[PDB]
C-alpha cells in the first residue's frame, strides 16, 4: 500500500 | 556526481548439462547511473529473446538489473554478456564460465 | 503572517467576467481552491504544486481558469458570470498536509449593478422603562435596504471600538425572504451601564462599513455610486 | 519470520527528450510484486507476482492513483535539487526514495524508512526514532529545516504505522506460500587446480531464499577475509539466490581451509572441508 | 464512496461539555483536522489528530480517534458563549491533501444566567416617529419565532456579554412601518 502524500524536497 | 561502474556476472539458473534446457543469467549490479546497454551473445550474436528485471537498486542506492533468456547449452557454443555505460569507453564482454 | 485574498469582496454583472488573487504564506509549495455557500462545507476547485496544477475538480466548469504562473501568487478567472457562481472563493496553502486558509473572497452575481444598494443606519436610544427596572441601558442599531449582504457593524464609544456589551446578528435577515434577490436589514445591541448613558458627554456612534462598488465600476443612475463606504448613525447620552 | 515492504522510486531527467523517466517497483522480502513504468503504454500499477494478481480493482485503480501523484511530486523534486545546487538545466539528473516498514513473527512495526537519494549519494533520510532528519549538505539541511517546520516526520510517521504494516500483513498472508518461507542453500565445495602447485577452492551456495547469506573462509580456524574472493549474491530469476567465496590454496594445504555458511534456513552454520 | 458526516445543529448550556462527532471516508488518512468558522469568513484551523493517536488534548479542547470504525470527536471542557461558531472536520481525499469537508456543526451556547424577560421599546436618537421593540434577558429555552405578517421583521436572539458585571442576556429586535404595530404583541416566544 503507496503513501497518499510525497514531501517536496 | 557519482559514477559507479558495474560488476558483471554471466552464469547459469541451473548446473549446465549440455542439452538440458535452462536459463542464462547476466547479472549487472553496483552502477551508477542507470542508462545502461546489456546485450547477451551467442557465438558473437546477439541473442533476440531476452528479458530483464524491472529497475531496481542497493543501500548503497547502486541499481542492478538482471538479463536472462533460455537456452540449450553445448559444449562446443559459447556464451557471452556485452555492457556498456558511461563508465566504460568500450563495452566490456564477460564470457561464460559453467564453473564461474 | 496568514494567506491573503484580493478583493475580500466583489460584485460583478451576471454575464461579465472576474478575477480574484490569492498570495499564500511565503515559500508554501501547495496552493488548494475552495468554493463555500452559506451553510455547507467547502468543496475543492483546484490544487498547484509550484506552476503545475496537479488536480481539478469536475465542479469546474470551462469558464473556472486558474493560474499561478511563478508557483506564487495564484489567480482564478470566472468568464460569463452566472446566479449560480455567487459563493465564498477560498484560498489556502501548505508546505505539506497543514492548510492555512485566507479571509476567502466574497461573490455575487447580481443581473444588474442598479440592484445594489449601501444601508440606511440608524440608532434606538434606550426605554427609560429598561434605566428603571435593571439601571441598564441597551442601544439598538438598525441598517435596512442594503444589497448585497456584505457589512461589517460596530460600536465606537466616545471613539474607541467596544469590544464588550455587544451583539450583532450573526446572520443578515432579508426584506423579502422567499426570493433569491432581495434586499437585507441587521441589528445590533450595545448595553451599557444606566449611569454610562445618562452622562451627556458620552458619544454612542453605529458604523456599518459597506463593501459595494469599485471606481473602475460603471454606474449611470441618478443617486450616489453605492461604492464601498461607511454609514454611521450616532447619540449622545442624556440624563433624561 | 521477521518481515519488511520496501517500496523503490527513480527518476531520471533528460533536458531536450521530454519529462522525467520514472519507476517503481515493491518488494516484500526479496519477492518484487509491483512496478510502474512512466514509459509503459499501461500507465498503470502492473502485477509483477502472481500472488498479488488475487487484489481487487479498487487495490489497482488505487494504488496507480498513488504511484502517478508520486511521480508528480519526484519530478518537482528533481527541479527543487536542481536549484538548490545551482546546477544547469542541461544535464540528466537522477532522485532516488526508498521507503517502507519492518514488522516481526506476531505482526507488530519494528522499523519505519524513508530516505532520498540524489545523483547517486544520500540527500536526507528519517531517523530510526521517525521523529527527526539526517541531512547529508547544505542543500539537504535546507529539506531538514523545511519539514521539521511542516511536521513531515509526524504525518510519514503515521503512514509508516498504518497503512504500511497494514500493506505488508495483507501481503504476508494473501501471499503467505510464496513469503513465509526459506529455501536453505545447497552448498558444496570446487577444487581448481591453477599452477603445479595452487588451487582455488570455490564455496558454493544455490537456491536459497532469502537473499542475506555469510560466506567465510577460515584457515586453522582463522578468518581469511584479506586473500578471499566474494562475488556478490545473485538470482536465479526463479526466486532463489545463488553466491560463492574462493581461496587460492598452496597444494597440499587443502584441509586447514573450511567455508562457513550462515543462512536464515539453516539450523545452525555449516562449515565445509575439502574432503571429497 | 461517501461523504464526510457530520450534524447541522448542536445546543449546550455554557459550562456543560460539547461533543462534536464526525465519521470520515478512508481509514488510511494519516491526519483528520477540526476548522472552526465566526460570523464573516476565515476558516480557523482549530486542533488536528495523525490517525497513529488515540487522543490529543489542547487546553479546553479534547480529539479523540477511532481509526478502524473512522469515528472522530471534538470535546471542549468548559464551553463559553465565546465559543459559539460552525466546527467543521476535514480529511484529505486522494493523493494530494486537498481536504473535504463535513457540512459544518454550528455551536449554540445558552447562557445559564435567571431570566428577567421583558419588551422595552426604543425611539429613534433623530427625532422620528420612527420605533423597534426590544425583547431581552428572556429564558436561554425561549422559542423566539420570526411568525409575523410579512409587514413585520423580527431579528433572531443573540447573547451579549457585559464582561465588567458578569452578565450575559438574550435578546431580541423587532420592527415594522405600519400605522398599527405595537410592541405589547410584536414577541412570539413559545417557550419550553
Amino acid at each position: 500500500l503507496w503513501m497518499r502524500l510525497l514531501p517536496l524536497l | 556526481m557519482i559514477q559507479r561502474t558495474p560488476k558483471i556476472q554471466v552464469y547459469s539458473r541451473h548446473p549446465a548439462e549440455n542439452g538440458k534446457s535452462n536459463f542464462l543469467n547476466c547479472y549487472v549490479s553496483g552502477f551508477h547511473p542507470s542508462d545502461i546497454e546489456v546485450d547477451l551473445l551467442k557465438n558473437g550474436e546477439r541473442i533476440e529473446k531476452v528479458e530483464h528485471s524491472d529497475l531496481s537498486f542497493s543501500k548503497d542506492w547502486s541499481f542492478y538489473l538482471l538479463y536472462y533468456t533460455e537456452f540449450t547449452p553445448t559444449e562446443k557454443d559459447e556464451y557471452a554478456c556485452r555492457v556498456n555505460h558511461v563508465t566504460l569507453s568500450q563495452p566490456k564482454i564477460v564470457k561464460w564460465d559453467r564453473d564461474m | 503572517t496568514g494567506v491573503s485574498q484580493d478583493p475580500r469582496h466583489k460584485i460583478t454583472k451576471r454575464g461579465q467576467n472576474v478575477t480574484f488573487r490569492c498570495d499564500p504564506i511565503s515559500e508554501h509549495n501547495r496552493l488548494y481552491w475552495y468554493r463555500q455557500t452559506l451553510g455547507q462545507g467547502p468543496e475543492f476547485l483546484t490544487y498547484f504544486q509550484n506552476e503545475a496544477q496537479l488536480e481539478k475538480s469536475r465542479l469546474l466548469s470551462d469558464r473556472f481558469s486558474a493560474e499561478r504562473p511563478k508557483g506564487s501568487f495564484s489567480t482564478l478567472e470566472i468568464q460569463r458570470t452566472e446566479q449560480g457562481d455567487s459563493a465564498m472563493y477560498l484560498c489556502a496553502s501548505s508546505l505539506h498536509h497543514e492548510q492555512y486558509f485566507g479571509p476567502g473572497t466574497r461573490l455575487t452575481v447580481t443581473e444588474d449593478l442598479k440592484n445594489v444598494f449601501p444601508p440606511e443606519v440608524a440608532v434606538f436610544e434606550p426605554s427609560e422603562a429598561e434605566i428603571s427596572h435593571t439601571q441598564k441601558a441597551t442601544l439598538v442599531c438598525l441598517a435596512t435596504g442594503f444589497y448585497p449582504d456584505h457589512v461589517e457593524l460596530s460600536w465606537w464609544v466616545n471613539g474607541k471600538e467596544v469590544h464588550s456589551g455587544v451583539c450583532t446578528d450573526p446572520q443578515p435577515l432579508k426584506e423579502q425572504p422567499a426570493l433569491n434577490d432581495s434586499r437585507y436589514a441587521l441589528s445590533s445591541r450595545l448595553r451599557v451601564s444606566a449611569t454610562f448613558w445618562q452622562d451627556p458627554r458620552n458619544h454612542f456612534r453605529c458604523q456599518v462599513q459597506f463593501y459595494g462598488l469599485s471606481e473602475n465600476d460603471e454606474w449611470t443612475q441618478d443617486r450616489a455610486k453605492p461604492v464601498t463606504q461607511i454609514v454611521s448613525a450616532e447619540a449622545w447620552g442624556r440624563a433624561d | 519470520g521477521s518481515h519488511s515492504m520496501r517500496y523503490f522510486s527513480t527518476s531520471v531527467s533528460r533536458p531536450g527528450r521530454g519529462e522525467p523517466r520514472f519507476i517503481a517497483v515493491g518488494y516484500v522480502d526479496d519477492t518484487q510484486f509491483v512496478r510502474f513504468d512512466s514509459d509503459a503504454a499501461s500507465q498503470r500499477m502492473e502485477p509483477r507476482a502472481p500472488w498479488i494478481e488475487q487484489e481487487g480493482p479498487e487495490y489497482w485503480d488505487e494504488e496507480t492513483g498513488k504511484v502517478k501523484a508520486h511521480s508528480q511530486t519526484d519530478r518537482e523534486n528533481l527541479r527543487i535539487a536542481l536549484r538548490y545546487y545551482n546546477q544547469s538545466e542541461a544535464g540528466s539528473h537522477t532522485l532516488q526514495m526508498m521507503f517502507g516498514c519492518d514488522v516481526g513473527s506476531d505482526g507488530r512495526f519494528l522499523r519505519g524508512y524513508h530516505q532520498y537519494a540524489y545523483d547517486g549519494k544520500d540527500y536526507i533520510a528519517l531517523k530510526e526514532d521517525l521523529r527527526s532528519w539526517t541531512a547529508a549538505d547544505m542543500a539537504a539541511q535546507i529539506t531538514k529545516r523545511k519539514w521539521e517546520a511542516a511536521h513531515v516526520a509526524e504525518q510519514q510517521r503515521a503512514y509508516l504505522e498504518g497503512t504500511c504494516v497494514d500493506g505488508l500483513r495483507r501481503y504476508l498472508e494473501n501471499g503467505k506460500e510464496t513469503l513465509q518461507r526459506t529455501d536453505p542453500p545447497k552448498t558444496h565445495m570446487t577444487h581448481h587446480p591453477i599452477s603445479d602447485h595452487e588451487a582455488t577452492l570455490r564455496c558454493w551456495a544455490l537456491g536459497f531464499y532469502p537473499a542475506e547469506i555469510t560466506l567465510t573462509w577460515q584457515r586453522d580456524g582463522e578468518d581469511q577475509t584479506q586473500d578471499t574472493e566474494l562475488v556478490e549474491t545473485r538470482p536465479a530469476g526463479d526466486g532463489t539466490f545463488q553466491k560463492w567465496a574462493a581461496v587460492v590454496v598452496p597444494s597440499g594445504e587443502e584441509q586447514r581451509y573450511t567455508c562457513h555458511v550462515q543462512h536464515e534456513g539453516l539450523p545452525k552454520p555449516l562449515t565445509l572441508r575439502w574432503e571429497p | 464512496g461517501e461523504d464526510v458526516e457530520q450534524s447541522l445543529f448542536l445546543s449546550v448550556r455554557e459550562g456543560d461539555s460539547s461533543v462534536i462527532n464526525c465519521t470520515y471516508t478512508d481509514s488510511s488518512s494519516t491526519y483528520l483536522y477540526w476548522y472552526k468558522q465566526e460570523p464573516g469568513a476565515g476558516l480557523q484551523l482549530l486542533t488536528y489528530i495523525f490517525s497513529n493517536m488515540d487522543m490529543k488534548q489542547d487546553q479546553r479542547l479534547t480529539v479523540l480517534l477511532n481509526k478502524k470504525d473512522k469515528h472522530l470527536s471534538l470535546r471542549i471542557a468548559d464551553t463559553q458563549t465565546g465559543d459559539s461558531a460552525i466546527y467543521f472536520c476535514a480529511e484529505p481525499s486522494g493523493n494530494t491533501g486537498k481536504l473535504i469537508f463535513g457540512q459544518g456543526t454550528t455551536l449554540q451556547v445558552k447562557p445559564i444566567q435567571n431570566p428577567d424577560p421583558a419588551v422595552y421599546q426604543l425611539r429613534d436618537s433623530k427625532s422620528s416617529d420612527k420605533s423597534v421593540c426590544l425583547f431581552t434577558d428572556f429564558d436561554s429555552q425561549t422559542n423566539v419565532s420570526q411568525s409575523k405578517d410579512s409587514d413585520v421583521y423580527i431579528t433572531d436572539k443573540c447573547v451579549l456579554d457585559m464582561r465588567s458585571m458578569d452578565f450575559k442576556s438574550n435578546s431580541a429586535v423587532a420592527w415594522s412601518n405600519k400605522s398599527d404595530f405595537a410592541c405589547a404583541n410584536a414577541f412570539n416566544n413559545s417557550i419550553i
